[PDB]
């Protein structure tokens, strides 16, 4: 009587999203870019590499400094990497082994991973007592943390597999912000650069843009046939990237609330787990799991160069803040640093 | 909270061997390479021995190599030097002092508090300013020298800036300048040019008084030049 | 009365989506046209920086 | 050697972190890593009792012969199993528990699929999955008593159809037995160890050891070139 | 010592042309496998293949130096001068001795499979296979290269069938890879019974696995001792007496033998492994 009103209801307002959304599409971002000259091959080098890990690297996340980042593997440890050095500078045990998610915090006083253990642990670098401690074990999630992202020192956004993201007081060690409306786990977010809006990938192939002092989904972009995995804003912060199963990234730009064009290529047949953006946000670095990551144009579908030298699945990858390295963590217990 | 609680000193007549034991609580001993830094009753800093985490790496002053042994027992938390063939030129009062090395470290960040002993080719600091007035609330500017630049390949220079109150042990201010300790107010600020350094206080206060000490890290043997003493008017 | 507050939300959800004002692709894709064009100088990937400025020299 | 002393005491603290790391990984690659990856409740928890112990994830910690084990009890998960079955690819052997008293049972969510039927379609998800094609499965067959009295009182046609067998325990209990191991695709590359266990059972530890040494053997020839 | 060179007739044309054969084709099975196993970049990982790849380089360097001494020294009846002859035949025996050595190795690395399962990727890693791998290259080398540095054959008569090598060493050496084949006819012994333990202890709660083991190691041991015993077997007893019979000329005939055992090393010890055979097909 109503149930079936409802679903009608919605239905219609849907197909009115979907004409909304057309009658913006004057013109292609491929078509713009016509006139525009390629960036051309861009033969990028392992500069360095990072070794110690004895197991499978699931994520890592550079430092604002652009020198540290952090690495998170299933052996149950957290080594913060010196990138300029190739040295270890902490090694942190961790009392559950399997992870999937790790975030330097902006200040770099704080570093968080998670798991299965569905808890986001926030570990203090820079203490007395010369040790790394567990300032802080988020509770709450029912499922597995997927990606966790530093707002600043005292909220954390963390996404998982209870298909749902929450807000977090590190502090308080409370959720403070819930954010539903995903259907299937959510797998990856991203951060604005002005840490206002971030948008979560999850296994619905849909990614949805989520406002923090609201709790609100803005706006949710679908286009994608398969679970996604990545998910990275713009620079800008107007637009961000997906990278699903499908072997397939899609840019999607906020202001328009649609899909600008499609990164494929026929030859590659899996799928992506890590998408992250240059500086300038014209290259597109996406880490498939064919052991091999693919630098693609973001203003135009052509493919600038491949990233080869990975005995196992890429699983992690993202550009230092000033641009200058790119670090690709795969499953084989390695990071690479290139230039 | 965190404490180094240093004993074993006392009369010695010259030519004899005593061992001075630090116990280190409040910290991991282990993770934090360990110093010896000397002080005349009335003279500045000298530093005297190191030992690594893990005992690595142990470097000796010119004026104790050989003579002097320093070693640590982690399952302890101790850290011990034992000392041989004391002559006068060793009555001091000698500090134990706590240092951890990666990158945005903070070496040299908590000293001991002092063991009372009586006995019966480097780089040269030098702070020009023996004794400088001043009344609270104003701004001073405190010079050091160095007769080699420490301004390394990497970036990073190394020169340290300690306080030493009346009666208290000496507190770091400022590692490689331009960065402050962590706890030490904003007041305090230095910069320098690979040669001349200087070390800026904002406004001054009564705790700020006593005696400023500059020191390098660029190369074994660590070198502490001559303090700078504050007095108020 | 189990899910028919749940198509509820998802409708609110769908009607606040729809209200939302868009600029059309055009305008939209020059955005991002011209901020890799502004930015362009400042990319080490894009454009190779040399050894003496490269921190990974080795 | 062109480097500061703190530079120098760096790469000293990161030679330790390594050293540090280089043990824990010896000690940790000589501990064995078992999964599992019981049907519902079928006889989950009285397994791990019986082996006894010397939140979305469960580690059991127990030692047989001086020998280190890591079970992982990862049903409490309620998520998409394929987004994080990866991370235990590299386990020694899958632990499997199917009670043989499902045969009977109809699954209460659906009222329709069969317990046991579900228990299969588990075991050849898992047992055919990309990431689990060299990792050995040790398949339990718990509730031995109780099926012994359904099936002396109840017939097994219920479950399986295309049974010509007798309704004695033993060979209904083989032709579940193959039935499993018949889902099996890989029959190369990997072994399936089967037990059953009931409540008083006390050589499961014993035959778990078997099996994992089986495996570990058959691992190393394999990687020393001898297979 | 033209003595020595006592074989003769029609059949050097087919004597040479067997030792060019066996010996091109052998280095070429070596290499192939040497380049096979280096440039997989797993296999380097791996402290059992690395072995493997020490036995498939003392294989190759043996095969080239002795059909290439061989063919100078024996067909071409090329006379090589007294302080290059010794240091000659001091590489071929270093290079067959450091093949056994190999052989025992990969051996003993079979029965740590067994004897300790768990512990067997900890117990010979990467770090220490070398380091076991470098002190048998350089003992089987001074025990080869001994004549080199101070023996001349000054005590008692030289060996009949071997020129310029006394009597003495020859029982000295004999010993050492006597105790040498003694090794690994007895680790595979504990490997075919702890196999065996093992099988009969998880059948009990219910073969396969000791048929396997029995059919590569009896293959590995009859190859082995169907290669190297005729040619033991006639040094030991060449001590004894002169020797002086067609017997020589018997024994150039099969020290072939040891061409065809280098010849198989590589189908039955790599070419047997999954790996390989993935690797070579990719
Ligand atoms: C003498 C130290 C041990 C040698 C072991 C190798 C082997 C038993 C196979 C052997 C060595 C030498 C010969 C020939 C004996 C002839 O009297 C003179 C030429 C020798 C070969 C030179 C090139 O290696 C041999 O037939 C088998």
């Amino acid at each position: 009587s109503e149930l079936d009103q409802l679903r009608q209801e919605a239905e219609q307002l849907k197909n009115q999203i979907r004409d909304a959304r057309k009658a913006c599409a004057d013109a292609t971002l491929s078509q713009i870019t016509n006139n525009i000259d390629p960036v051309g091959r861009i033969q990028m080098r392992t500069r360095r590499t990072l070794r110690g890990h004895l197991a499978k690297i699931y994520a890592m996340h550079w430092g604002t400094d652009s020198r540290l980042l952090v690495s998170a593997s299933q052996d149950g440890k957290l080594i913060i990497w010196d990138s300029y050095t190739t040295n270890k500078v902490h090694a942190i045990p961790l009392r559950s082994s399997w992870v999937m998610t790790c975030a330097y915090a902006p200040s770099g006083n704080y570093v968080a991973c998670g798991g299965l253990d569905n808890i986001c642990s926030i570990y203090n670098l820079k203490t007395r007592e010369g040790n790394v401690r567990v300032s802080r074990e988020l509770a709450g999630h029912t499922g597995y943390l997927s990606c966790c992202r530093f707002l600043d020192d005292n909220q954390i956004v963390t996404s998982s597999g209870d298909t749902t993201c929450a807000l977090w007081d590190i502090e308080t060690g409370q959720q403070t912000t819930t954010f539903t409306g995903h259907t299937g786990d959510v797998m990856s977010l991203s951060l604005a650069p002005d840490t206002r809006l971030f948008v979560s990938g999850a296994c619905d192939a849909s990614a949805k843009l989520w406002d923090v002092r609201e709790g609100m989904c803005r706006q949710t972009f679908t286009g994608h046939e398969s679970d996604i995995n990545a998910i990275c804003f713009f620079p800008n912060g107007n637009a961000f990237a997906t990278g699903s199963d499908d072997a397939t990234c899609r840019l999607f730009d906020l202001r328009a609330d649609q899909e600008l064009m499609t990164y494929s290529h026929d030859n590659i047949i899996c799928g992506i787990t890590s998408v992250s953006f240059s500086k300038s946000g014209r290259l597109l670095l996406a880490g498939y799991d064919d052991f091999n990551c693919n630098v693609w144009d973001a203003l135009k579908a052509d493919r600038a160069g491949v990233l080869a030298g990975h005995d196992n699945r890429v699983s992690c990858l993202g550009v230092t803040d000033d641009g200058m390295a790119v670090a690709t963590g795969s499953w084989d217990s390695f990071l690479k640093i290139w230039n | 909270d965190v404490q180094l609680v240093e004993s074993g000193g006392g009369l010695v007549q010259p030519g004899g061997s005593r061992k001075l034991s630090c116990s280190a609580s409040g910290f991991a001993f282990s993770s934090f390479g360990m110093h010896w830094v000397r002080q005349a009753p009335e003279k500045g800093l000298e530093w005297v021995a190191y030992i690594s985490s893990g005992s690595g790496t142990i470097y000796y002053a010119d004026t104790v190599k050989g003579r002097f042994t320093i070693s640590r027992d982690d399952p302890k938390n101790t850290l011990f030097l034992q000392m041989t063939s004391l002559r006068s030129e060793d009555t001091a009062m000698y500090y134990c002092v706590r240092s951890i090395y990666y990158y945005g470290s903070s070496p040299f960040d908590f000293w001991g508090q002092g063991t009372t002993l009586t006995v019966s080719s480097d780089i040269v600091m030098t702070q020009a300013t023996s004794s400088v007035p001043v009344t609270p609330g104003e701004s001073v500017s405190i010079s050091c020298r160095s007769s080699k630049s420490l301004l390394h390949s990497n970036g990073n220079t190394y020169l340290y800036w300690f306080l030493q109150r009346p009666g208290q042990s000496p507190q770091l201010l400022i590692y490689r300048m331009s960065n402050l300790a962590s706890g030490v107010p904003d007041r305090f600020s230095g910069s320098g040019s690979g040669t001349a350094f200087t070390l800026t206080i904002s406004r001054l206060e009564a705790e700020d008084v006593g005696v400023y000490y500059c020191m390098q890290h660029l190369e074994y043997p660590l070198t502490f030049g001559a303090g700078t003493k504050l007095e108020l008017k | 009365t189990a899910s028919i507050a749940q198509a509820r939300k998802l409708v609110e959800q769908l009607k606040m989506e729809a209200n939302i004002d868009r600029i059309k692709v055009s305008k939209a894709a020059a955005d991002l046209m011209a901020y890799c064009e502004a930015h362009a100088k400042e990319d080490p990937l894009l454009t190779p920086v040399p050894a003496s400025e490269n921190p990974f020299r080795e | 050697c062109t480097l500061s002393a703190e530079d120098k005491a760096a790469v000293e603290r990161s030679k330790m972190i390594d050293r540090n790391l280089r043990e824990d990984g010896e000690k940790a690659a000589r501990e064995v890593k078992l999964l599992l990856l019981g049907a519902g409740e079928s006889g989950k928890s009285t397994i791990v009792k019986q082996m006894k112990i010397i939140t979305g994830i469960v580690e059991t910690h127990f030692t047989f012969k001086d020998l280190h084990f890591k079970m992982f009890d990862v049903g409490g998960q309620r998520s998409e199993r394929k987004k994080w079955i990866h991370c235990f690819e590299g386990v020694t052997a899958i632990i499997f528990c199917v009670a043989l008293s499902d045969y009977d049972l109809v699954l209460a969510e659906d009222e329709e699929m069969n317990r046991m039927h579900e228990s299969m379609k588990l075991f050849d998800s898992i047992c055919n999955n990309k990431w689990f094609t060299d990792t050995s499965i040790i398949l339990f067959l718990n509730k031995k008593d109780l099926f012994e009295e359904k099936i002396k009182k109840s017939p097994l046609t219920i479950c399986y159809p295309e049974y010509a067998g007798s309704n004695t325990y033993e060979e209904a209990a083989a032709y579940i037995q193959c039935q499993f191991e018949d889902l099996n695709k890989r029959k190369d590359t990997k072994e399936i160890y089967t037990h059953f266990t009931c409540a008083t059972d006390t050589k499961n530890v014993q035959f778990v050891f078997d099996a994992v040494t089986d495996v570990i053997i058959k691992n190393n020839l394999k990687d020393c070139g001898l297979f | 010592m033209k003595d020595y060179m006592i074989l003769s007739g029609p059949q050097k044309t087919a004597v040479a042309v067997l030792c060019t054969l066996l010996g091109l084709l052998s280095a070429l099975e070596n290499v192939a496998v040497l380049y096979l196993i280096l440039s997989s970049h797993q296999l380097r990982r791996k402290p059992s293949y690395l072995f493997i790849g020490s036995l498939a380089g003392a294989d190759f360097l043996a095969s080239v130096v002795f059909a290439c001494s061989f063919v100078n020294f024996h067909v071409f009846h090329g006379v090589d001068s007294k302080a290059v002859f010794l240091l000659k035949i001091g590489s071929v025996t270093m290079t067959f001795t450091a093949s056994v050595g190999s052989l025992l190795l990969t051996a003993i690395d079979r029965y740590l499979c067994l004897r300790y399962p768990p512990s067997y990727k900890a117990l010979l890693t990467r770090g220490r296979a070398l380091v076991t791998l470098g002190i048998m290259w350089v003992l089987s080398a001074l025990v080869s290269y001994l004549p080199l540095m101070g023996w001349t054959c000054c005590p008692r008569p030289c060996s009949e069938l071997f020129p310029l090598i006394p009597n003495d060493y020859l029982l000295s050496w004999l010993l050492f890879i006597a105790f040498l084949f003694s090794g690994i006819i007895y680790t595979y012994g504990h490997v075919l019974w702890k196999a065996h333990q093992h099988v009969a202890s998880l059948s009990g709660h219910q073969m396969r696995l000791d048929v396997r083991l029995a059919k590569t190691l009896g293959l590995v041991l009859a190859v082995l001792l169907i290669c190297w015993f005729p040619v033991l077997a006639l040094m030991a007893h060449s001590l004894a007496t002169t020797l002086s019979d067609q017997v020589k000329k018997a024994f150039a005939f099969c020290s072939m033998l040891c061409l065809i055992n280098s010849m198989v090393n590589p189908v039955i010890y790599a070419l047997r492994s999954g790996e390989i055979r993935s690797s070579a097909h990719h």
